């Protein structure tokens, strides 16, 4: 494997979540369905959890789009719950240094999840681990 | 500004979506 190739397939999946999540934004501001990151959560969140891109992906600065993929839509409303769950898995797999939480801000996002009253039950646990895993390390 | 700060912010960010 060439790492010219693996920094293209980095570069690829970050464009593509970045599409994605435009295309659900601008949905939702039109006043229709989001479904873009629901139809491709469970497919892009194995290539996230590839171990041989992760070091790539996070260099890349992918923290960014999964930070917009957790957030709010523009109508104030919160992400479909598979999204939750299965993104808040991946980022608990990877090996996020205190710069990569710096420059994306995705710690933000997470603790806002970690406390939030109408989150699941499962999600706010998943969300409150995360930022005891993000603080234990930093 | 502490480092706890730059990454986990002041945690009012996203208030505005329960406000809502
Ligand atoms: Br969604």
């Amino acid at each position: 494997m060439d790492p010219g190739t693996v920094l293209e397939i980095s570069r690829s999946l970050k464009k593509r979540m970045q599409d994605i999540l435009k295309k659900d934004n601008a949905n939702n501001l039109e006043g229709r369905p989001a479904t873009g990151k629901i139809e491709n959560v469970e497919e892009i969140s194995d290539i996230l959890m590839s171990k041989a891109l992760q070091e790539s992906l996070l260099d890349e600065g992918i923290l960014d789009e999964i930070k917009g993929w957790l957030e709010p839509l523009p109508d104030k409303s919160m992400p479909n719950i598979k999204i939750r769950k299965r993104l808040l898995d991946v980022l608990k797999t990877m090996k996020i240094h205190k710069e990569h939480l710096v420059t994306s801000g995705v710690g933000k996002i997470v603790y806002f999840y970690s406390i939030n009253p109408k989150e699941s039950k499962e999600v706010r646990a998943s969300a409150k681990a995360l930022v005891q895993k993000w603080t234990n390390e930093v | 500004s502490h480092m706890f700060f730059e990454i986990f912010g002041t945690g009012e960010e996203y208030r505005y979506v329960l406000e809502s």
